[PDB]
Protein backbone atom coordinates (compact mmCIF):
# COMPACT_ATOMS: atom_id res chain seq x y z
CA UNK A 1 0.00 0.00 0.00
CA UNK A 2 0.97 3.66 -0.31
CA UNK A 3 2.97 5.30 2.48
CA UNK A 4 4.19 8.89 2.74
CA UNK A 5 7.02 9.07 5.26
CA UNK A 6 7.84 12.61 6.33
CA UNK A 7 11.11 13.77 7.87
CA UNK A 8 11.64 14.42 11.57
CA UNK A 9 10.51 17.44 13.54
CA UNK A 10 12.80 20.48 13.37
CA UNK A 11 13.52 23.38 15.69
CA UNK A 12 14.55 26.28 13.44
CA UNK A 13 16.03 29.72 14.09
CA UNK A 14 14.49 32.95 12.78
CA UNK A 15 15.97 33.92 9.41
CA UNK A 16 17.20 30.40 8.74
CA UNK A 17 15.92 27.91 6.18
CA UNK A 18 14.77 24.32 6.51
CA UNK A 19 14.07 21.60 3.97
CA UNK A 20 11.44 18.98 4.78
CA UNK A 21 11.09 15.68 2.93
CA UNK A 22 8.29 13.33 2.00
CA UNK A 23 9.46 9.88 0.93
CA UNK A 24 6.84 7.88 -0.90
CA UNK A 25 6.70 4.10 -1.00
CA UNK A 26 4.27 1.81 -2.81
CA UNK A 27 3.49 4.50 -5.38
CA UNK A 28 5.48 5.93 -8.28
CA UNK A 29 5.54 9.70 -7.63
CA UNK A 30 5.76 10.34 -11.37
CA UNK A 31 2.13 9.18 -11.38
CA UNK A 32 0.60 12.16 -9.52
CA UNK A 33 1.05 15.60 -8.05
CA UNK A 34 2.38 15.87 -4.53
CA UNK A 35 0.60 18.49 -2.42
CA UNK A 36 1.90 20.33 0.61
CA UNK A 37 -0.30 21.68 3.43
CA UNK A 38 0.37 23.78 6.53
CA UNK A 39 -1.57 23.54 9.78
CA UNK A 40 -1.59 25.87 12.77
CA UNK A 41 -4.10 25.47 15.62
CA UNK A 42 -5.46 29.02 15.26
CA UNK A 43 -5.35 29.65 11.50
CA UNK A 44 -6.11 26.04 10.56
CA UNK A 45 -5.26 24.17 7.38
CA UNK A 46 -3.77 25.88 4.33
CA UNK A 47 -2.72 24.49 0.96
CA UNK A 48 0.81 25.56 0.03
CA UNK A 49 0.87 24.18 -3.49
CA UNK A 50 1.34 21.15 -5.72
CA UNK A 51 4.30 19.83 -7.70
CA UNK A 52 4.25 17.42 -10.64
CA UNK A 53 7.29 15.17 -10.13
CA UNK A 54 7.14 13.98 -13.75
CA UNK A 55 7.99 17.44 -15.14
CA UNK A 56 8.88 19.70 -12.19
CA UNK A 57 5.79 21.89 -12.69
CA UNK A 58 4.78 23.83 -9.57
CA UNK A 59 1.74 25.86 -8.55
CA UNK A 60 1.75 27.80 -5.28
CA UNK A 61 -0.82 29.67 -3.27
CA UNK A 62 0.27 33.36 -3.58
CA UNK A 63 0.97 33.68 0.16
CA UNK A 64 3.61 30.92 -0.19
CA UNK A 65 5.24 32.06 -3.44
CA UNK A 66 8.28 33.70 -1.78
CA UNK A 67 8.41 31.41 1.27
CA UNK A 68 8.19 27.89 -0.08
CA UNK A 69 10.03 26.02 -2.80
CA UNK A 70 8.74 22.58 -3.77
CA UNK A 71 11.06 20.13 -5.51
CA UNK A 72 10.92 16.41 -6.20
CA UNK A 73 13.14 13.55 -7.28
CA UNK A 74 11.62 10.59 -9.09
CA UNK A 75 15.03 8.89 -8.75
CA UNK A 76 14.37 8.66 -4.99
CA UNK A 77 10.57 8.91 -4.93
CA UNK A 78 10.96 11.92 -2.62
CA UNK A 79 9.36 15.36 -2.52
CA UNK A 80 10.88 18.30 -0.65
CA UNK A 81 9.57 21.51 0.83
CA UNK A 82 12.14 24.22 1.45
CA UNK A 83 11.04 27.03 3.75
CA UNK A 84 13.18 30.17 3.64
CA UNK A 85 13.78 33.14 5.93
CA UNK A 86 11.77 31.51 8.71
CA UNK A 87 9.72 33.59 11.11
CA UNK A 88 7.38 32.77 13.99
CA UNK A 89 4.35 32.42 11.69
CA UNK A 90 6.10 29.53 9.90
CA UNK A 91 5.88 27.34 13.00
CA UNK A 92 3.33 24.70 12.04
CA UNK A 93 2.76 21.09 11.14
CA UNK A 94 3.50 20.49 7.44
CA UNK A 95 1.86 17.62 5.53
CA UNK A 96 2.42 16.09 2.13
CA UNK A 97 -0.33 14.28 0.23
CA UNK A 98 -0.93 12.43 -3.04
CA UNK A 99 -3.41 10.17 -4.90
CA UNK A 100 -5.49 13.21 -5.53
CA UNK A 101 -5.43 14.37 -1.91
CA UNK A 102 -6.45 11.00 -0.44
CA UNK A 103 -3.17 9.78 1.11
CA UNK A 104 -1.30 11.95 3.61
CA UNK A 105 2.03 11.78 5.38
CA UNK A 106 2.17 11.85 9.17
CA UNK A 107 3.26 15.48 9.35
CA UNK A 108 6.50 17.24 10.27
CA UNK A 109 6.45 19.71 13.15
CA UNK A 110 8.47 22.87 12.61
CA UNK A 111 9.05 24.97 15.71
CA UNK A 112 10.77 28.37 15.63
CA UNK A 113 13.05 29.39 18.48
CA UNK A 114 13.13 32.84 20.06
CA UNK B 1 -9.96 32.65 -3.53
CA UNK B 2 -12.86 30.50 -2.39
CA UNK B 3 -13.68 30.95 1.30
CA UNK B 4 -15.25 28.01 3.11
CA UNK B 5 -17.41 28.58 6.17
CA UNK B 6 -18.49 25.68 8.39
CA UNK B 7 -21.53 25.56 10.65
CA UNK B 8 -21.55 24.92 13.57
CA UNK B 9 -18.01 25.51 14.85
CA UNK B 10 -18.63 22.91 17.55
CA UNK B 11 -21.23 20.20 17.99
CA UNK B 12 -22.08 18.00 20.96
CA UNK B 13 -24.19 15.01 20.00
CA UNK B 14 -25.71 12.01 21.72
CA UNK B 15 -24.48 8.54 20.87
CA UNK B 16 -26.71 6.97 18.21
CA UNK B 17 -28.22 10.19 16.85
CA UNK B 18 -27.69 11.79 13.45
CA UNK B 19 -25.45 14.83 13.02
CA UNK B 20 -24.98 17.21 10.08
CA UNK B 21 -22.10 19.60 9.43
CA UNK B 22 -22.56 22.41 6.89
CA UNK B 23 -19.90 23.89 4.62
CA UNK B 24 -20.71 26.95 2.53
CA UNK B 25 -18.38 28.19 -0.20
CA UNK B 26 -18.15 31.86 -1.11
CA UNK B 27 -18.14 30.96 -4.82
CA UNK B 28 -19.15 27.81 -6.72
CA UNK B 29 -16.96 24.71 -6.44
CA UNK B 30 -18.74 23.09 -9.40
CA UNK B 31 -17.17 22.31 -12.75
CA UNK B 32 -18.37 20.20 -15.67
CA UNK B 33 -21.15 18.55 -13.65
CA UNK B 34 -19.00 17.66 -10.62
CA UNK B 35 -18.59 19.41 -7.27
CA UNK B 36 -15.03 19.49 -5.96
CA UNK B 37 -15.70 19.41 -2.22
CA UNK B 38 -13.92 17.00 0.10
CA UNK B 39 -14.51 16.21 3.77
CA UNK B 40 -11.76 15.21 6.20
CA UNK B 41 -11.75 13.89 9.77
CA UNK B 42 -8.84 14.73 12.08
CA UNK B 43 -8.05 13.51 15.59
CA UNK B 44 -5.35 15.18 17.71
CA UNK B 45 -1.80 14.25 16.71
CA UNK B 46 -2.99 12.54 13.52
CA UNK B 47 -3.14 13.59 9.88
CA UNK B 48 -6.47 14.50 8.26
CA UNK B 49 -8.28 11.43 6.94
CA UNK B 50 -10.31 11.74 3.73
CA UNK B 51 -13.97 10.74 4.27
CA UNK B 52 -15.80 12.03 1.21
CA UNK B 53 -14.58 13.32 -2.16
CA UNK B 54 -16.34 15.22 -4.94
CA UNK B 55 -19.22 16.06 -2.58
CA UNK B 56 -20.86 12.63 -2.32
CA UNK B 57 -18.32 9.84 -2.91
CA UNK B 58 -17.41 7.69 0.08
CA UNK B 59 -13.68 7.08 0.35
CA UNK B 60 -12.48 3.49 0.42
CA UNK B 61 -12.09 2.26 4.00
CA UNK B 62 -14.56 4.76 5.44
CA UNK B 63 -17.84 3.50 7.00
CA UNK B 64 -21.12 4.14 5.20
CA UNK B 65 -22.33 5.97 8.31
CA UNK B 66 -20.68 8.98 6.61
CA UNK B 67 -22.29 10.56 3.56
CA UNK B 68 -22.03 13.85 1.72
CA UNK B 69 -24.57 15.98 -0.14
CA UNK B 70 -24.77 19.29 -1.96
CA UNK B 71 -23.57 21.24 -4.98
CA UNK B 72 -22.61 24.76 -6.02
CA UNK B 73 -21.91 26.62 -2.78
CA UNK B 74 -23.77 24.54 -0.17
CA UNK B 75 -22.56 21.19 1.16
CA UNK B 76 -23.28 18.89 4.07
CA UNK B 77 -21.64 15.96 5.81
CA UNK B 78 -24.05 13.57 7.55
CA UNK B 79 -23.10 11.03 10.22
CA UNK B 80 -25.72 8.33 10.83
CA UNK B 81 -25.55 7.07 13.55
CA UNK B 82 -22.89 8.91 15.54
CA UNK B 83 -20.53 6.57 17.39
CA UNK B 84 -17.95 7.22 20.13
CA UNK B 85 -15.01 7.04 17.73
CA UNK B 86 -16.45 9.97 15.74
CA UNK B 87 -15.17 12.54 18.24
CA UNK B 88 -12.86 14.59 16.04
CA UNK B 89 -12.58 17.79 14.06
CA UNK B 90 -14.11 17.77 10.59
CA UNK B 91 -12.93 19.96 7.71
CA UNK B 92 -14.30 20.68 4.28
CA UNK B 93 -11.87 21.44 1.43
CA UNK B 94 -12.49 22.70 -2.11
CA UNK B 95 -10.19 21.66 -4.95
CA UNK B 96 -12.05 23.38 -7.81
CA UNK B 97 -9.96 26.56 -7.96
CA UNK B 98 -6.40 27.41 -6.99
CA UNK B 99 -5.50 27.88 -4.21
CA UNK B 100 -7.30 24.95 -2.63
CA UNK B 101 -8.90 26.10 0.60
CA UNK B 102 -10.21 24.54 3.80
CA UNK B 103 -13.08 25.40 6.11
CA UNK B 104 -12.30 26.41 9.68
CA UNK B 105 -13.26 23.03 11.14
CA UNK B 106 -16.11 21.65 13.24
CA UNK B 107 -15.26 19.90 16.51
CA UNK B 108 -17.63 17.03 17.27
CA UNK B 109 -17.97 15.72 20.83
CA UNK B 110 -20.11 12.99 22.37
CA UNK B 111 -22.43 13.93 25.23
CA UNK C 1 -11.27 5.71 -6.00
CA UNK C 2 -10.40 9.30 -5.01
CA UNK C 3 -7.52 9.81 -7.45
CA UNK C 4 -9.56 11.24 -10.29
CA UNK C 5 -11.96 13.56 -8.50
CA UNK C 6 -10.57 14.52 -5.10
CA UNK C 7 -8.87 17.29 -7.09
CA UNK C 8 -10.05 18.95 -10.32
CA UNK C 9 -7.79 17.68 -13.13
CA UNK C 10 -9.35 19.44 -16.13
CA UNK C 11 -6.47 21.94 -16.23
CA UNK C 12 -4.24 21.43 -13.19
CA UNK C 13 -1.11 22.69 -14.97
CA UNK C 14 -2.44 25.71 -16.85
Amino acid sequence: QVQLQQSGDELVKPGASVKLSCTVSGFNIKDDFIHWMKQRPEQGLEWIGRIDPANGYTKYAPKFQDKATMTADTSSNTAYLQLSSLASEDAAVYYCATYGVAYWGQGTLVTVSA
Amino acid sequence: DIVLTQSPASLAVSLGQRATISCKASQSVDHDGDSYMNWFQQKPGQSPKLLIYAASNLESGIPARFSGSGSGTDFTLNIHPVEEEDAATYYCQQTNEDPYTFGGGTKLEIK
Amino acid sequence: NAYNMSIRRSMAES
